RNA sequence: AUAUACCGCCAUCUUCAGCAAACCCUGAUGAAGGCUACAAAGUAAGCGCAAGUACCCACGUAAAGACGUUAGGUCAAGGUGUAGCC
C-alpha cells in the first residue's frame, strides 16, 4: 500500500482532474512536468535555486489569484524568458484579473531581475477527469 | 516559515482527523466535533491591515468619468472596517451554529413519529405528493466479516399512505441512515396494499388474528371515539384515512410482523357489498342514536335468495375471556381506561 | 372521443373477431392436446381440469380446454387490435426455432432462451429509463427444464402484466389469468397453438388496419 | 378585541386553517402515558409558563358563551360529551372556565 | 506530552483477487443469501487485478498491487487539534 500523490477511491462523489487522478509513476508515461528547465540535465547547475524559486512563485501566484484557479500551473523557462500558464474560472471581474496580472508580473520581474510573462485560460467550471 | 506553510485542506484534514484510527470501529469520540469553516470565501481580496484604496479590486475603477488614484484608509476608517468585519464574522458564526428542531414524534431521540415527506419523483416522471411517509422503527444491525469485523448496517421500517385507503409498508437496509430511508421510501411507494373501509373512518368488522406469535385483535368503533391502539397502528391509520377504532396486541411485540398481520387482516376483511352478493340477503344496520330503524347497507347485485337464514342458536364460536370479562364488568384494572393525549 | 369509441366497440360484442372457427375438439384430439403426465406428475390445482385417468395417465377435459382457449384467443385478439405488445415464452429448446420464426412472422416478440434474473423487474436499469414493457405475456411451456414455475409468471403477477399459459398436469395454474389445459410437450400441439396464435394476431392486426382506413375515409 | 371577529379575521385562518385549535398543541410530559389531569394554569402573576396551551398563548382570543363556533370545536359534533383537558391540551382552570361558559 | 486527534509518508496479508455505489429478487418482507450454461434471479457504474507502458521481445524482470485488520511506526522530515512552559 503506497500513498503518494494519489486520490483515495470514494463512493463516486470526488471530481478529480487529469493530473490529480493519474499516479506519480505515470508522470513520464502519461503526464508532463509542471516545470521545464535545464538545471536537472547534466553539466548545468542552479537546479536547487530553480526549484526553490518556482515553488515560491507557485505559492505566491496561487495566493494572489485565490479561488480562481482549478489546476496546477505550467512553467516554461526559455533561456532568460519566463512564461507562466494558468487555467482559471470566471469568478471575479476582468478588471481585477488584469490588475492582479500586472501586479504579479511587475513583482516577479523586479524580484527575479528576469523577463517574466504569463497567460491565463478561462473555464466556466473546472474540468474533471473522473468521479471517484 | 513561508516555505513551510502550505494549503488549507491539508490543515483541515489534520485538524478534523476524519479517519485513520478513531473513526473506524465506530468507537469515534466523546461527541466532540470541529465544524468546517471557509475563510477565503468570507473576506474580500482587498482587506488588510494597511487599507490602501484599490481602484482595481477594492474601489470602483471609474468615478464621475474620472480615473481614480491610490489613497489611504486612515486609522478610524480601518478600525470601522475591522469592526464591520468582526460583526460579519460573528453573524456568520451565529447562523452557522444554531438549533435543529425535528418534530418530536413518539419520543425524543426516536425516529418513530417522524415523516420523511412524500416520495421522490420517478425517473420517467411520477409525482407522489399525495403520499405521506412514516418511519416506524430504526435499528443498528451488526454482522461481522473476516477482515473488517463488525459492520454497522442500518435497518429501517417505513410506511406510506394517501389517507384514502391505500398504503404500503417496507423495510430498507443500508450502511447510511439517509440512504436507507431513501431506499425504503422508494420501494415502499412501489409496494402498496389497498384496503377498503366502511364509512371512511372505520373497518367493516372486528378482526382477530395471529402472526408469528403476535396475536392482534382490532374492534370496530363508531364516530367520536378516536384511535386507542398501538402507536404504530395509530400512525398507520393516520396514513390510511380511518379516524377511529380500537385494537389490542398480545404475545410477542415485533412491529414488523405486527404491520404485516395488520395489512393481511385489513386486506382479507370482506366488504358488505361483497358479503351481500355472496350470501343472497339484504344487510341491515342499526345504531344507538337511531331508534329501531333498519338501515340497509348493501343489497345483492345478483338475484336475491328466496328463503331467509335459519336462526343459528348457541353457535360454536371461540370467544375471548378478556372481552367477556370487560363486558360482564367484573374486570378491574387502573391501566384500562386512561385519559391519554388527543387520539 | 371517437378514438375511445373505436377502442371500446369490440368489447360489447361476443366472439367479435370470429376466433371460434379456428379450433375444434376434433383438431385438439388429433393434435393430442388431451394427453397428460402420470398420476405421479399430477397436481392438485390441475385435478379439476382432469377429465379422468387411464393406465395411471391423466386426461384433460376438452370442454374446459375449448372454453379457456376461446377466452385466450379472444383476449389476445383484442390486445392485438389495441396494438398491445405481446411476448411469448417457451423455455423448451425443442421448439425455440419454430417459435422465434412464428414470432418474426407475427411481429409480436418472444424469449425462448435462458431467462435472466429480474429481466422484467429491473428492465429500466437494464434497457433505459423510458421503455414500454410488454402488455401481454403468453407461455407455450409454463415450466423450465428443471420443472419449476418460470420466473416470468411471478414477475407478471407482480408488475400487473396479464399472462396466458398452457398448463400441463405439472404446471401451477394459480398465477395464470387464462390457463389453457393441454399438452405442453407434444409437437402437434405446439404447432397448432402457434398457428392459431398466428391467425388470431394477424386477423386482429389487419382488422385494425381496415378500421383505421375506414375512419380515414370518414 | 373582546368581540369574536378576531376568529373570522384571516390571521386566525392562516394561523390555524380548517383544523381546530387544540390539534396543533402537544404536551411535554413524562414517558409513555401523560398525567391524567392537566396543569393548574398557564398564566401566573401576569406571567406565562413555557409550553402553554393555545387558548392561553393566543391572548387575542376570548373564551365566552358568545363565541359559539370557537366553543363547539372541542365538544364533538357527533357526541355531545365535551372532550377532557388531557385531550384538548389545555390547563384545568381555563378548561372549567370553558365548560361553565358553554353551559 | 499526546501516533489512542491527525495530515503527509510506509510495513503487513499482497509470491492475494477481489472491493463495490446503484437496482431487483428469496427468506411468511429477520438477522442474512443470490452459484449451477444441455443453465434454476441476479443485473452492475466505478476501482483493483488484468491489458498496455519502462529495460532486450509478445516471455522475463521491474513497476503497480484496491477495500480493510494489526487504535502497526513516525507530533523527532515538516505542519497541525488538545494540554502545558510562556
Ligand atoms: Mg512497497
Ligand atoms: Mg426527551
Ligand atoms: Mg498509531
Ligand atoms: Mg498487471
Ligand atoms: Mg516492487
Ligand atoms: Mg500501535
Ligand atoms: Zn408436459
Ligand atoms: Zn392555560
Amino acid at each position: 500500500k503506497n500513498r503518494a500523490a494519489r486520490v483515495r477511491v470514494s463512493k463516486g462523489d470526488k471530481p478529480v482532474t487529469y493530473e490529480e487522478a493519474h499516479a506519480p509513476h505515470y508522470i513520464a508515461h502519461r503526464k508532463g512536468w509542471l516545470s521545464l528547465h535545464t538545471g536537472n540535465l547534466d553539466g548545468e547547475d542552479h537546479a536547487a535555486e530553480r526549484t526553490v524559486e518556482d515553488v515560491f512563485l507557485r505559492k505566491f501566484m496561487w495566493g494572489t489569484f485565490p479561488g480562481c484557479l482549478a489546476d496546477q500551473l505550467v512553467l516554461k523557462r526559455r533561456g532568460n524568458q519566463l512564461e507562466i500558464c494558468a487555467v482559471v474560472l470566471r469568478q471575479l471581474s476582468p478588471h481585477k484579473y488584469y490588475f492582479l496580472v500586472g501586479y504579479s508580473e511587475t513583482l516577479l520581474s523586479y524580484f527575479y531581475k528576469c523577463p517574466v510573462r504569463l497567460h491565463l485560460q478561462t473555464v466556466p467550471s473546472k474540468v474533471v477527469y473522473k468521479y471517484l | 516559515s513561508f516555505f513551510t506553510k502550505l494549503t488549507a485542506d491539508e490543515l483541515w484534514k489534520g485538524a478534523l482527523a476524519e479517519t485513520g484510527a478513531g473513526a473506524k470501529k465506530g468507537r469515534g469520540k466523546r461527541t466532540k466535533k470541529k465544524k468546517r469553516k471557509d475563510l477565503n470565501r468570507g473576506q474580500i481580496i482587498g482587506e488588510g491591515r494597511y487599507g490602501f484604496l484599490w481602484p482595481g479590486l477594492n474601489v470602483p475603477l471609474m468615478k464621475n468619468g474620472a480615473v481614480q488614484t491610490i489613497a489611504q484608509r486612515s486609522k478610524e476608517e480601518q478600525e470601522k472596517v475591522e469592526a464591520d468585519m468582526i460583526q460579519q464574522r460573528e453573524e456568520w458564526d451565529r447562523k452557522k451554529k444554531m438549533k435543529v428542531k425535528r418534530e418530536r414524534g413518539w419520543s425524543g431521540n426516536s425516529w418513530g413519529g417522524i415523516s420523511l415527506g412524500p416520495p421522490d419523483p420517478g425517473p420517467c416522471g411520477e409525482t407522489y405528493e399525495d403520499f405521506d411517509t412514516r418511519i416506524l422503527e430504526v435499528r443498528n444491525v451488526f454482522t461481522m466479516t473476516a477482515k473488517e469485523g463488525r459492520k454497522k448496517s442500518i435497518r429501517v421500517l417505513v410506511a406510506v399512505g394517501n389517507g384514502k385507503g391505500a398504503a404500503g409498508f417496507s423495510i430498507g437496509k443500508a450502511t447510511d441512515r439517509m440512504d436507507a430511508f431513501r431506499k425504503a421510501k422508494n420501494r415502499a411507494v412501489h409496494h402498496l396494499h389497498y384496503i377498503e373501509r366502511y364509512e371512511d373512518h372505520t373497518i367493516f368488522h372486528d378482526i382477530s388474528l395471529r402472526f408469528k406469535r403476535t396475536h392482534i385483535k382490532m374492534k370496530k368503533q363508531p364516530k367520536g371515539y378516536g384511535l386507542r391502539c398501538h402507536r404504530a397502528i395509530i400512525t398507520i391509520c393516520r396514513l390510511i384515512g380511518i379516524k377511529d377504532m380500537y385494537a389490542k396486541v398480545s404475545g410477542s411485540i415485533n412491529m414488523l410482523s405486527l404491520t404485516q398481520g395488520l395489512f393481511r387482516g385489513l386486506s382479507r376483511q370482506e366488504t358488505h357489498q361483497q358479503l351481500a352478493d355472496k350470501k343472497g340477503l339484504h344487510v341491515v344496520e342499526i345504531r344507538e342514536e337511531c331508534g329501531p330503524l333498519p338501515i340497509v347497507v348493501a343489497s345483492p347485485r345478483g338475484p336475491l335468495r328466496k328463503d331467509p337464514e335459519p336462526e343459528d342458536e348457541v353457535p360454536d364460536v371461540k370467544l375471548d375471556w378478556e372481552d367477556v370479562k370487560t363486558a360482564q364488568g367484573m374486570k378491574r384494572s387502573v391501566w384500562s381506561n386512561l385519559k391519554r393525549a388527543a387520539t | 372521443d371517437f378514438n375511445d369509441k373505436i377502442l371500446n366497440e369490440p368489447l360489447k360484442h361476443s366472439d367479435f373477431f370470429n376466433v371460434k372457427e379456428l379450433f375444434s375438439v376434433r383438431s385438439l384430439f388429433d393434435a393430442r392436446v388431451h394427453l397428460g403426465h402420470k398420476a405421479g406428475c399430477r397436481h392438485r390445482f390441475m385435478e379439476p381440469y382432469i377429465f379422468g385417468s387411464r393406465l395411471d395417465h391423466d386426461i384433460i377435459d376438452l370442454e374446459q380446454t375449448a372454453t379457456h382457449l376461446q377466452l385466450a384467443l379472444n383476449f389476445t385478439a383484442h390486445m392485438a387490435y389495441r396494438k398491445g405488445i405481446i411476448l411469448f415464452i417457451s423455455r423448451n429448446r425443442q421448439f425455440s426455432y419454430l417459435i422465434e420464426n412464428m414470432a418474426r412472422d407475427c411481429g409480436e416478440y418472444a424469449h425462448t432462451r435462458y431467462f435472466r434474473g429480474g429481466m422484467l423487474t429491473n428492465a429500466r436499469l437494464l434497457f433505459g429509463p423510458t421503455v414500454r414493457l410488454p402488455d401481454l405475456i403468453i407461455f407455450l411451456h409454463t415450466l423450465n427444464n428443471i420443472f419449476e414455475p418460470h420466473v416470468a409468471v411471478r414477475d407478471a403477477a407482480k408488475m400487473n402484466i396479464p399472462t396466458v399459459g398452457i398448463v400441463d398436469t405439472n404446471c401451477n395454474p394459480c398465477l395464470i389469468t387464462y390457463p389453457v389445459p393441454g399438452n405442453d410437450d407434444s409437437p402437434l400441439a405446439v404447432h397448432l397453438y402457434c398457428r392459431l396464435f398466428q391467425t388470431a394476431i394477424t386477423r386482429a392486426k389487419e382488422k385494425r388496419q381496415q378500421v383505421e382506413a375506414l375512419y380515414r375515409l370518414q | 378585541d373582546e368581540p369574536w371577529k378576531y376568529l373570522e379575521s384571516e390571521e386566525y385562518q392562516e394561523r390555524y386553517g380548517s383544523r381546530p385549535v387544540w390539534a396543533d398543541y402537544r404536551r411535554n410530559h413524562k414517558g409513555g402515558v401523560p398525567p391524567q389531569r392537566t396543569r393548574k394554569t398557564c398564566i401566573r402573576r401576569n406571567k406565562v409558563v413555557g409550553n402553554p396551551c393555545p387558548i392561553c398563548r393566543d391572548h387575542k382570543l376570548h373564551v365566552d358563551f358568545r363565541n359559539v363556533k370557537l366553543l363547539e370545536q372541542f365538544v364533538c359534533a357527533h357526541t355531545g360529551i365535551i372532550f377532557y383537558a388531557p385531550y384538548t391540551g389545555v390547563c384545568v382552570k381555563q378548561h372549567k372556565r370553558l365548560t361553565q361558559a358553554i353551559q
